[PDB]
């Protein structure tokens, strides 16, 4: 496969996968040729499944305490992210390590309606998130 | 095996000593390696007509050489091996 | 058939030998093949006047050679035969 | 490091010796250095067939040599040690 | 400054000799000077195995030479000491 993302967002997600799977990232920026990666450097999973646009790794066979330490380290960076745009390109990755991703497939009777529906589904997701951090009255 | 006159058959050391300061580590600059072990040697050199005049190296020498196109390169059942004209060998 | 001195005629062995990985298949990369197998050896080498000079290869050797501009080809009964000089031949 | 015929082995003195003006400290300005402290001398010169002929240089001298195509560098004791021909050497 | 056979050593004379006109002075245009004066001569010329054959030049003579790439230069006493072949030298 080609990698997800662009800039060092690419490097970051490749190292997230490495610590989930128990593998090693090989880079010229760590001064090693790929010509020599070992039977100790290869990451492992309970299964992997691929299609035209996405790849799903089903459970890490890497070191459990290092997997959890990675999940904790991404949440540590969420609490010091140098912008809201930084806080996005960190928060994407905590759920993708800790369990996966949920998707609401939106439906409506017209396209003007599909857009108000999609807007209300965002606005209620933002409002429920806001309730989870500060409570309800 | 059997070298076909003027030729020396060797194998090169690995590329670059990654510890060459004493303690200091390095990656690769992307050179090659001048040191090789001699594996087999030709009869000598035919031209100049006065006999086949013999080469200066022997089997089990550790030679230093000019790593250019007069050195040829090969892979025998996974082993790195090389075959030069003697005129690229600089020293034992 | 008889080569006109210094020249040697060979069949090539397999090109970028696609099975040579172990279990794994290899595809192609833009090498060709260093391994030849000899069909006809010349009338010596007419230089230096103290007779014609020898050639050391024979018909029925399997030979390692250099893929340089000295390597030519020719057409026997519709098959290819490679024609180089012994100055490209390295070892057996 | 036994030099392999015609070749000589020398360690070059400090390139651009920053004091070539007299009292005045002239610096780096695009020069090299030509003076080599001799460490080894080759197995004579073997071409021309009339046995082996000598070289006129010797171990422990400081020779004058050009920064020529025969000049290669190499490593003994963490020094730079250089190999070249009697043709790359100019004088004493 | 003993030149190491075939080579010869001289001092160069006046650069673009500004008195080579007459009553009128000639300028500089970035040539150099073919006129020299010999400081030392080499051992002779070796090749063809029988000892050494002579050079026709001699120590101290006010010789004329082709001021080009055969001619090298070097730094005894902060002179320019020219180190050429005899084959650079045209006439006395």
């Amino acid at each position: 496969v080609k990698a997800p993302g662009f800039g060092d967002r690419r490097k970051a997600m490749l190292q997230d996968i490495a610590t989930l799977t128990g593998g090693t990232v090989i880079s010229e920026e760590i001064g090693m040729e790929l010509e020599k990666a070992t039977l100790e450097d290869l990451g492992q999973a309970k299964r992997v499944v691929i299609n035209k646009d996405t790849t799903t790794i089903i459970d890490g066979v890497g070191e459990e305490a290092a997997i959890q330490g990675r999940v904790a380290q991404i949440r540590q960076q969420i609490e010091e992210a140098t912008s809201d745009y930084d806080r996005e390109k960190l928060q994407e990755r905590v759920a993708k390590l800790a369990g996966g991703v949920a998707v609401i497939k939106v439906g409506a009777a017209t396209e003007v309606e599909m857009k108000e529906k999609k807007a209300r589904v965002e606005d209620a997701l933002h409002a429920t998130r806001a309730a989870v951090e500060e409570g309800v009255v | 095996i059997r070298p076909l006159h003027d030729r020396v058959i060797v194998k090169r050391k690995e590329v670059e000593t990654k510890s060459a300061g004493g303690i200091v580590l390095t990656g690769s600059a992307a050179a090659k390696s001048t040191r090789g072990e001699v594996l087999a040697v030709g009869n000598g050199r035919i031209l100049e007509n006065g006999e086949v005049k013999p080469l200066d190296v022997k089997v089990g020498d550790i030679v230093i050489f000019n790593d250019g196109y007069g050195v040829k390169s090969e892979k025998i059942d996974n082993e790195e091996v090389l075959i030069m004209s003697e005129s690229d060998i600089l020293a034992i």
